[PDB]
């Protein structure tokens, strides 16, 4: 028994403790702040042993457990992948979101509503822990949902701001516009291949997942605001900055490109599909880019590189690369 | 409070409905102008300008600022489209 | 239909053979429901003359509910007879014309096709 | 234990005897030890503690079986009182059959991750296997419409042998 | 408090004919 | 606390279990009429345990 | 145009419209037994002759 | 707003810890069922094909 | 006049009389008990213990039993060295095919 | 069943022999007190429905739906405590009379083993919904819409008498088991298709697909809080239910008859989102809605598959309850705006907190958000139909964009944006309303835990 | 309540159908309907073709 799977399991139930100690209302409205700091920097530092472990042996652990219901053929269970891909980006994304909080009680410490944004934050971190640590397309929608909907409200944090809202709005449409082919790759998936587990995707060798993969792909343009979907992210400057330094920079919209990566063993089977990729990729790079260097604001202009590098993440994915996309994540 | 006469009715042929029309909408008959009588039902409503709230001028002192509409303006038929979070018909430079 | 059977002796409300059934329990539920629609007369009553309907007079609701539970029996006595001569005679009939209703001979399921159709 | 290992059945796990040639110690064999220190002795102690204890009372379940009926096509037709009988058996069997496939289904996602990179080549059987019960489910229940029944089903099979001895008979004649 | 009729939805049900015509307007 | 009238008021509040109860005798009153076909059906037909005279009541 | 100018026209207010014109005359009579009572001559005749109800 | 929430929580939890103790005191004072042969001569009784005690229970007063 | 009426009555803050006022009625004793059997025979009674009742119902559908019966079928039959489930369901031997 | 409907029709005396202050006391605790032993019901015996008695009997389907229509019961009690208020006490006592037995034919509908049975009590509900439609209904055009309640659905169900007694006549028997088991197949000459739309007009009346479905609008707004929960939660499944439960003698009938309803659906949940997606008034916004999910149930169970089914009741029960909830959400602004209008009191997080999360909950879980009961019902209504045709995610799949839009949309013009500044009449949110919507909500997430009690009879 | 009331009720009463309404009912009405219609029977008579004569692969297709 490594405890491989024993802690790196844990990692999401220490992160959850700030939201459930919240409701109770027992932490004194000032140090809540700090107390999420230190919480999520225990994450990091207790995800980091699972770390240790891959790079010494390089195991991988499936933590299949509660069975939520058994739908006739379907055995839908809560389970969650211990791959490279969930490894790697659990210290990362933790080691940005400590930084980020870090400057958020600096930052955003005028706001009377501090110790909400606070836990919308913690509530954004779980819902992206659970997308990128799942086993079945289900749970994918969960954190796929999740991000969606926490960035709504984060970029809505201002509430008043009438053009803040338009761009809260504007977020969860192009992202359900997305969300359309994530819902055609699970029906695809349910019917032909009878599972939504990527285990049995991968096994069952659905070599020409023409439909499948161009579902994923709507769904990685949509929530990695590709060209055809991108000015939600432009436009999603008017949140706070931590709001727009975490979620909107590297950890939410970088979900997108996560998809794929999760289903590269099915990518480099239909060569069309990674030429549209490539095909999605060169143009959204240009465009973003091209009206990047003609801006006069600062977070339009980092916004608009993310994008640009979000288009190249799509170029390193289609000439099956994948191993080098998520490399290129980290950084 | 509103009584019956002051809710919109039938479409105004004669001057004497499109006089009362205005009077009715807190506005004149010489800018007064329903919509065209195509059988929508629109009846005498009056046809405001097709802009949205973004083109009215913020620093007037609005009663609603969130919509720029003061009291008793004829509001739009077609306001919850230029409402100032739906569609802008916002005057582009080019 | 009944009307104009053999041994029919007019305006009776209960023949002496209907006397040979088992008589309704005084428990029917169906007897029960007799009581109750007379107690709901007696409510209606006190409520037509504006009378405290609850308890405004205990007289007036107790010929209510006796008076609909009494006729209520004899109605099932005549209801339960009535059905019992509908079933009766048809027992004799069936053995009267036995070659009207020729028993169909039995194949199990292991002969029949039904040609199932598929769902898409 | 408490699953079956032919049920479940799992290759023999062997795992090399790592042998850090290099000087510095590698940290992973500290917080092993550390975690075993740490975590699961008092785990363990706990644990056992409470298997003592419920040592101390045996309460006991057995497994319902239900015997085998008459089926639909020995059933009497429009005979309910038997009809009853066979299609509680039928439904049954459903379910139970519906277990087949999630097992084998299972045991495909076992090989899939245990397997690794190589899973293409290291076991088909799983694929196979999985590929003939899906096949001959299909035959079996599948298309039997939302309210299936025994008769149905019947009917459904029935509709296959009547195709393929009709195939049969065309290709010998 | 909720609407209740007036004088005016009385004369809707007040006419020697429900639904008036000019056969019947007199 | 006026027994007289605590009593005269929540006389309503025993009515409805009162009814649950009558519910209750009757689910099993009316499933002796069903009886019928009682350790019948070769599925759970089963030789009765020696004591007892009946099976499911 | 759709839910309340044109689904409202075609099955409630239509039907509304022909049970209206319907009942304008059914309850619109003149009260003089001569045309009654002319009628009923017609129903007479028509029902032995021509819908050969005595056949 | 402080009221109703203090409400939920202090009262939901009026019957909330009662039962969590409850369910976990039945789990680790009387145990957990196991599997069988069912042996001869004892025709079970219906809710003895169940493993959770509290389970049991349900089935043996209500069901 | 019109009509001799009673100008319309005004919305009865339930706070103004009593501060603590719970929105269920205007005599405190009443309201405040009010509160008290809503929630006491809501959350806890019917949403919290009726909660546990659902969640430790016995098995439904017989799914434990499913499973179990299914492991014996599949240990003679994996044992036996044949198929593990065959293509039809009601075996054709005791079958009367038409023509 | 007899545990529940006796103790529910013995409840009514006991409201009507109450004292004068104490009758929503004592009414809202037993009928809590009902709901805790219909939520008995739940357990559900293998691959056969519990069949308790020659009249009434209950499996995978009728369960989840009577447990919900008893724990509504104290719902609509609670939401009507305020504004009934001022009226004398009969008038109060029979309106909880009308509540409960409108209730009590409902528990009687759902275990009715005899379809002729089922049909009685299928509309015994219109005479209670008719007389708080228009008795207690807060506007003017309640008349009217009252008038377009009943006749709509009494015209799709006269059609039906016929058809069952046909069916009686041809079959002898029409219980639900027996005509389960001596199903035959329909043929498809014109007498049986005629017998085919007699058989699902009726039903489809109160789950009104596009196109007869104008009641909705009607119904729903000018009728008061209780009514506008109970005839958007229950009864509207209540129509539905007969579909699960009559199709099992329309087959194969279903196929070939099923593309025009399945086309007026499936072309009308877009055209029905697309009205929610600009409207006037706050609660015609959510009856929309209510047509928009209840399209997704009547394609769902006409295309006829095993998921379809368990899809169905999932999105059934799932949707009345937050059907349900947001118009108590509407009522609680109604009271203290006295208007309808939803851009006439924007701006309401800012002065009533908890509301706001309210109303977040409520559209969140309108928008059908993973992994709330919601988002599984039209999930597996999504694979269900994907297998029927590929292309139907075209228009289902956009659904869900359009559905997430407006189901926002009164997120942004009521919570956010700026308190409106002639307003000043708004208290603090009353322990009663929010109390209330927990009840609507939490249940909810309960739910998402074990979906197999609500997942239907095919699980 | 002038705006809401004009989009309210208050539109069938002036509304009055010359074929440029009826033109329009047609045209977004039935039109999209009949239109899908044949979308989809076309959908599903190629579909039902293809399996019919065993063409369509299904082999893992068992729950639907
Ligand atoms: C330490 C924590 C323990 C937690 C335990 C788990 C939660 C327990 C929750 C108890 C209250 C909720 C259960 C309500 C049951 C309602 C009645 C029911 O389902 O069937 C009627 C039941 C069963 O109906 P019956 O009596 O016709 O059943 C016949 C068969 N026997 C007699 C063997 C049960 O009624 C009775 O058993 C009669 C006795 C009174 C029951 C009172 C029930 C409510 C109060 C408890
Ligand atoms: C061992 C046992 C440990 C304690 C378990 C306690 C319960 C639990 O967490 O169970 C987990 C189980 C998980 O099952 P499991 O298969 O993981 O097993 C659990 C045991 N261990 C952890 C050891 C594996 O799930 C459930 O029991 C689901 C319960 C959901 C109940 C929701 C009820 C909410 C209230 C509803 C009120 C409204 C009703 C009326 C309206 C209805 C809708 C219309
Ligand atoms: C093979 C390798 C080829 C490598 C080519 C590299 C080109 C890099 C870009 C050079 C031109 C853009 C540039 O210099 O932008 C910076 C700058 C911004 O100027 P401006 O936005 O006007 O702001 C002035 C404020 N007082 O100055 C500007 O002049 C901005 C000009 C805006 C338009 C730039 C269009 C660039 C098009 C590039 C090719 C696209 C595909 C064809
Ligand atoms: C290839 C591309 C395919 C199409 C992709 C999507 C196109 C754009 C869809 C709407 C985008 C969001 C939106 O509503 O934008 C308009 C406006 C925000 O405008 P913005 O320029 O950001 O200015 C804000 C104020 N300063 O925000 C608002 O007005 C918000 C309120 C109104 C929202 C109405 C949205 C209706 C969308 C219907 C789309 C139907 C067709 C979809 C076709 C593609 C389907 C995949
Ligand atoms: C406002 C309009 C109604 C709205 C939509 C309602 C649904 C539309 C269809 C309504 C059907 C009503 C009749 C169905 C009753 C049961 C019919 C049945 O079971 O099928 C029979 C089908 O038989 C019929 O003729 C059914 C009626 C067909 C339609 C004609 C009457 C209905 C339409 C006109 C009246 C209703 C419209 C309102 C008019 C004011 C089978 O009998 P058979 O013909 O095989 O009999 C043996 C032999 O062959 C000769 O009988």
């Amino acid at each position: 028994m490594n405890p491989f799977a024993s802690l790196t399991l844990t990692t999401l139930i220490i992160l959850t403790i700030p939201i459930m100690m919240s409701n109770s209302n027992i932490y004194k409205t000032n140090l809540y702040p700090n107390y999420v700091k230190t919480t999520v920097s225990y994450a990091f530092t207790l995800s980091l042993v699972p770390l240790l472990m891959f790079m010494h042996t390089g195991q991988e652990m499936i933590i299949s457990n509660w069975h939520w219901m058994t739908l006739q053929t379907v055995e839908l269970s809560l389970s969650f992948k211990m791959d490279y891909f969930s490894v790697m980006f659990i210290p990362v994304a933790l080691f940005v979101t400590w930084s980020i909080m870090e400057f958020s009680m600096w930052y955003m410490h005028s706001d009377p509503f501090i110790n909400r944004f606070f836990k919308y934050l913690v509530l954004f971190l779980i819902t992206m822990m659970i997308l990128v640590t799942a086993n079945n397309l289900f749970q994918l929608f969960i954190g796929w949902e999740g991000v969606g909907i926490m960035s709504f409200l984060l970029i809505g944090w201002w509430h008043g701001r009438t053009d803040a809202n338009t761009a809260a709005l504007q977020a969860i449409l192009y992202n359900r516009i997305g969300d359309i082919g994530f819902v055609l790759s699970m029906a695809w998936f349910l019917t032909h291949s009878n599972a939504w587990d990527l285990q049995q995707i991968f096994m069952l060798n659905n070599e020409c997942p023409n439909m499948p993969l161009i579902g994923l792909l709507l769904a990685a343009a949509g929530k990695s605001a590709q060209f055809g979907l991108h000015p939600w992210l432009p436009s999603a400057m008017e949140g706070p900055t931590p709001v727009s330094a975490l979620l909107h920079s590297s950890t939410m919209v970088v979900a997108g490109v996560f998809l794929l990566i999760r289903f590269y063993p099915l990518m480099e089977t239909n060569k069309l599909v990674q030429t549209m990729t490539l095909c999605l990729g060169a143009i959204t790079t240009l465009f973003t880019a091209l009206c990047a260097i003609t801006q006069n604001d600062i977070k339009k202009i980092v916004a608009f590189s993310t994008s640009s590098q979000l288009g190249l993440m799509m170029v390193t994915i289609g000439i099956n690369q994948p191993h080098l996309a998520f490399l290129h994540i980290c950084m | 409070h509103v009584t019956k006469d002051m809710f919109p009715g039938p479409y105004p042929k004669t001057p004497e409905e499109r006089a009362a029309a205005a009077k009715k909408y807190n506005m004149r008959v010489e800018d007064y102008e329903p919509y065209p009588d195509d059988g929508m039902g629109y009846g005498d409503y009056p046809k405001l300008p097709d802009r949205s709230q973004q083109e009215r001028d913020p620093w007037y002192d609005w009663d609603h600022p969130d919509l720029r509409l003061n009291w008793g303006e004829p509001i739009h038929w077609d306001l919850d489209m230029y409402i100032r979070n739906r569609v802008d018909t916002s005057p582009t430079p080019v | 239909m009944m009307s104009g059977r053999p041994g029919r002796v007019p305006l009776q409300f209960l023949p002496n053979e209907a006397r040979s059934l088992p008589p309704p329990k005084l428990t029917d539920p169906r007897l029960v429901y007799m009581g109750f629609l007379g107690y709901c007369s007696g409510l209606i009553d006190n409520a037509i003359r504006r009378r405290p309907v609850v308890s405004a007079g205990l007289h007036r609701q107790l010929l209510y509910v006796t008076s609909f539970v009494f006729f209520g029996y004899y109605l099932l006595k005549r209801q339960d007879y009535m059905y019992a001569l509908r079933d009766h005679d048809m027992f004799a009939y069936v053995k009267s014309h036995p070659e009207d209703f020729p028993e169909k001979d039995k194949k199990t399921y292991g002969e029949i096709l039904e040609e199932f159709h598929p769902v898409r | 234990d408490s699953w079956d290992k032919d049920v479940y059945p799992e290759p023999p796990r062997r795992t090399p005897a790592p042998a850090p040639q290099t000087s510095l110690p590698n940290p992973v064999t500290y917080l092993t030890k550390i975690f075993d220190l740490l975590v699961d002795r008092p785990v363990t102690l706990a644990r056992e503690f409470i298997e003592q204890q419920h040592a101390k009372n045996r309460y006991y379940y057995y497994h319902r079986e239900f015997r085998r009926v008459p089926d639909i096509t020995e059933c009497e037709e429009k005979d309910i009182l038997c009809m009853f009988e066979a299609e509680m058996q039928w439904r049954r069997d459903y379910k139970v059959d519906q277990e087949i496939v999630n097992i084998i289904q299972e045991r495909l996602k076992a090989c899939q991750q245990r397997e690794g990179e190589s899973y293409r080549q290291n076991c088909a059987k799983e694929l196979e296997q999985f590929t003939q019960v899906s096949k001959a489910f299909q035959d079996r229940y599948s298309d039997l419409g939302a309210h299936y029944s025994a008769r149905k089903c019947l009917a459904k099979q029935k509709q296959r042998m009547l195709a393929e001895r009709k195939a049969a008979k065309e290709a010998a004649a | 408090r909720q609407w209740q009729p007036d004088v005016e939805w009385a004369e809707q049900f007040g006419g020697a004919v429900m639904y008036p015509t000019k056969e019947t307007a007199h | 606390m006026n027994v007289l009238q605590i009593v005269r008021d929540h006389w309503v509040h025993i009515l409805v279990p009162v009814g649950f109860v009558f519910g209750c005798y009757l689910d099993r009153r009316s499933d002796e009429k069903l009886t019928a076909f009682r350790n019948k059906s070769l599925l759970f037909k089963r030789e009765l345990r020696p004591n007892e005279e009946v099976t499911w009541k | 145009l759709l839910d309340l100018i044109w689904l409202e026209t075609i099955l409630p207010k239509t039907t509304s419209f022909i049970q209206m014109k319907m009942s304008i005359m059914v309850s619109n009579q003149k009260g003089l037994i001569k045309l009654y009572f002319l009628s009923f001559l017609i129903t007479i005749m028509i029902s032995m002759t021509l819908f050969n109800y005595h056949e | 707003d402080r009221r109703f929430l203090k409400l939920m929580r202090f009262y939901i939890l009026l019957t909330g810890i009662p039962v969590a103790i409850g369910i976990t005191l039945v789990n680790v004072f009387i145990g957990e069922a196991e599997l069988a042969d069912i042996p001869e001569g004892y025709v079970p009784e219906h809710w003895e094909y169940f493993k959770h005690p509290i389970s049991r229970w349900i089935a043996r007063t209500f069901y | 006049i019109r009509l001799q009426e009673d100008p319309d009555p005004e919305d009865e803050n339930l706070y103004e009389k009593n501060p603590d006022s719970h929105g269920y009625d205007k005599d405190p004793i009443v309201d405040l008990w009010n509160m008290r059997v809503v929630f006491f025979f809501g959350f806890s009674i019917v949403l919290v213990l009726g909660s546990t009742f659902v969640a430790y119902l016995p098995d439904y559908r017989m799914q434990e039993w499913a499973r179990r019966e299914a492991e014996r079928l599949v240990k003679y039959r994996e044992a036996n060295g044949l198929p593990l489930m065959e293509s039809n369901c009601f075996d054709p031997n005791k079958i009367q095919l038409p023509e | 069943m007899l545990k529940i409907i006796i103790p529910t029709t013995m409840l009514l005396p006991m409201t009507w022999m109450s004292k004068h202050n104490m009758i929503w006391i004592n009414a809202t605790v037993h009928s809590l007190l009902i709901s805790l032993i219909s939520l008995s019901l739940l357990n559900q015996l293998g691959e056969n429905s519990l069949n308790f008695s020659l009249t009434f009997f209950s499996d995978s389907l009728s369960a989840p739906l009577l447990v919900l229509t008893t724990w509504l019961l104290p719902l609509m009690l609670m939401a009507s405590q305020s504004h009934l208020s001022k009226e004398t006490t009969t008038r109060k006592k029979l309106y909880i009379t009308m509540l409960i037995l409108l209730q009590l034919f409902l528990i009687m509908t759902f275990t009715a083993t005899e379809l002729i049975l089922f049909y009685i009590l299928f509309e015994a509900t219109l005479v209670p919904t008719l007389i708080i439609i228009t008795r207690w209904g807060n506007q003017t055009e309640r008349l009217n819409a009252g008038l377009y309640f009943l006749f709509y659905t009494l015209a799709g169900s006269l059609p039906l008498l016929v058809a069952l007694v046909y069916i009686q006549n041809t079959t002898g028997s029409l219980n639900f088991l027996i005509i389960h088991y001596w199903s035959h197949p329909l043929s498809n000459s014109w007498s049986n298709i005629f017998m085919w739309l007699a058989c699902i007009m009726a039903f489809m009346v109160k789950m009104p697909l596009y196109g007869l479905h104008l009641w909705l609008p009607k119904a729903h707004v000018e009728a008061p809080i209780a009514g506008s929960m109970v005839l958007a939660a229950v009864l509207l499944k209540l129509g539905g239910y007969g579909m699960m439960r009559i199709t099992t003698i329309l087959n194969p009938l279903t196929n070939y008859m099923a593309y025009p309803f399945l086309m007026l659906s499936m072309w009308g949940m877009i055209m029905t989102s697309s009205i929610c997606l600009r409207q006037t008034d706050l609660k015609s916004l959510i009856a929309y809605s209510s047509v928009s999910h209840m399209a997704l149930v009547i394609v769902a169970i006409m295309i006829q598959t095993p998921w379809s089914f368990m899809g169905a009741t999932a999105l059934m029960i799932a949707h009345g309850l937050t059907s349900s909830m947001l118009f108590c959400l509407a009522n609680t602004n109604y009271e203290r705006v006295h208007s309808r209008t939803m851009i006439l009191a924007r701006g309401l997080q800012t002065l009533l907190p908890l509301m706001a999360t309210w109303w977040l909950m409520a559209s969140l879980t309108n928008l059908a958000l993973p992994p709330s009961i919601n988002l599984i019902g039209e999930l597996f209504i999504i694979t269900a139909s994907f297998s029927w045709s590929n292309i139907t995610i075209i228009l289902m799949g956009m659904n869900m964009m359009i559905t997430a839009l407006y189901s926002l949309y009164m997120l942004i013009t009521t919570q956010r944006g700026k308190y409106t500044h002639h307003i000043n009449n708004i208290k603090a949110s009353f322990t009663r309303e929010n109390a209330l919507m927990a009840l609507h909500i939490l249940p909810l997430l309960l739910l998402t835990l074990n979906p197999k009690m609500i997942l239907g009879p095919l699980y | 309540i002038r705006w809401t009331y004009a989009r309210s009720a208050n539109i069938y009463p002036n509304f009055r159908p010359t074929p440029k309404t009826s033109l329009l009912g047609a045209l977004f009405g039935i039109g999209p309907l009949f239109f899908w219609y044949y979308v989809f029977k076309t959908d599903r008579d190629k579909k039902e073709k293809l399996i019919q004569e065993g063409k369509l692969d299904q082999t893992f297709n068992i729950s639907y």
